[PDB]
């Protein structure tokens, strides 16, 4: 037997939750944008010598059924809130997908982690600091990826599976 | 007069029946034109051969990616993107024949047919046709969807054209 963690990775439309959880299944990535409705996948891993099973379920960031949200955040046990560096709009989005977060679990110790994807591209509207400090101001970790070049991918799974083990072991 | 088309659809390649929809080419003429193009191929391309890639039983059966063949593809007769020609025609029940997108003014040659009124996509998304034939057809397609819309068979337009 093998502990599972239900992992929810949500963000604005076209951040790369998509993207960023077929590089952790399937090892690869393409720039074809397939929009999601919703999707869910399993993969078991080792995280600090520590097998598990991944329950993942990938998002739509389709703004208009934002109100459709509640449901998997309450089954959710930790959320990869994930932001395009190259797309202010999409970091501004973050606050609101937190606090949508905080409110349906109605608590202030959610294990989350933000994740500023696409760090491949050059053309950056939000830095590295903005994010750092945010995070920093949300009491969670910050990560920057790349779905493209693998960049940073298992590792931010990999933290917010250890931001859940930390808060059931609180 | 409003033009009139036709899909043949198969299901795993066996032949399941026809669908025809009346184009409204007196309110949305660019739009209906695309379409009407797209299923007579007389540009070289369109629908003949494409799937049905989402269908999701109580809203839609989407379709039309003839250039990628997984739901991400197509292109419009005008290029591979076009505007959103008007709003005038709602969403108000099965059968209605609209445009997919992916945002603003970004039509190609994706569409969905209705089988609910799904109002909330009023303004979003281009009406311009509707089921006239063969609804039958398209409630025999639903279930092969599921609830995120991935087909459980391989629904095809086998052939299409003007009637
Ligand atoms: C939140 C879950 N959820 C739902 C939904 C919603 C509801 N409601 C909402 C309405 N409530 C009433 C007011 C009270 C009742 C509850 C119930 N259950 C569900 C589903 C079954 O829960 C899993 C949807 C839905 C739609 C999307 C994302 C998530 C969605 C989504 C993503 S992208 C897009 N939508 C537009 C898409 N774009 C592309 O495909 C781009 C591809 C690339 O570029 C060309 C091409 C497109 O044009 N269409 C053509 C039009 C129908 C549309 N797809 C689609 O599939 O809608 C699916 C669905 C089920 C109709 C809506
Ligand atoms: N250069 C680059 N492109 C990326 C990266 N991640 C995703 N993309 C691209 O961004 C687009 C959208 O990616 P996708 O994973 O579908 O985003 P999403 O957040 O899942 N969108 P949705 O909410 O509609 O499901 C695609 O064209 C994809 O190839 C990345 O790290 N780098
Ligand atoms: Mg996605």
């Amino acid at each position: 037997s093998m502990t599972e963690y239900k992992l929810v990775v949500v963000g604005a439309r076209g951040v790369g939750k998509s993207a960023l959880t077929i590089q952790l299944i399937q090892n690869h990535f393409v720039d074809e944008y397939d929009p999601t409705i919703e999707d869910s996948y399993r993969k078991q891993v080792v995280i600090d010598g520590e097998t598990c099973l991944l329950d993942i379920l990938d998002t739509a960031g389709q703004e208009e059924y934002s109100a459709m949200r509640d449901q998997y955040m309450r089954t959710g046990e930790g959320f990869l809130c994930v932001f395009a560096i190259n797309n202010t709009k999409s970091f501004e989005d973050i606050h609101h997908y937190r606090e949508q977060i905080k409110r349906v679990k109605d608590s202030e110790d959610v294990p989350m982690v933000l994740v500023g994807n696409k760090c491949d591209l050059p053309s950056r509207t939000v830095d590295t600091k903005q994010a750092q400090d945010l995070a920093r101001s949300y009491g969670i970790p910050f990560i920057e990826t790349s779905a493209k070049t693998r960049q940073g991918v298992d590792d931010a799974f990999y933290t917010l599976v250890r931001e859940i083990r930390k808060h059931k072991e609180k | 007069v409003n033009p009139t088309v036709f899909f043949d659809i198969a299901v795993d390649g066996e032949p399941l029946g026809r669908v025809s929809f009346e184009l409204f080419a007196d309110k949305v003429p660019k739009t209906a034109e695309n379409f009407r193009a797209l299923s007579t191929g007389e540009k070289g391309f369109g629908y003949k051969g494409s799937c049905f890639h989402r269908i999701i039983p109580g809203f839609m059966c989407q379709g039309g990616d003839f250039t990628r063949h997984n739901g991400t593809g197509g292109k419009s007769i005008y290029g591979e993107k076009f505007e959103d020609e008007n709003f005038i025609l709602k969403h108000t029940g099965p059968g209605i024949l609209s445009m997919a997108n992916a945002g603003p003014n970004t039509n190609g040659s994706q569409f969905f047919i209705c089988t609910a009124k799904t109002e909330w996509l009023d303004g979003k998304h281009v009406v311009f046709g509707k089921v006239k034939e063969g609804m039958n057809i398209v409630e025999a397609m639903e279930r092969f969807g599921s609830r995120n819309g991935k087909t459980s068979k391989k629904i095809t337009i086998a052939d299409c054209g003007q009637l």
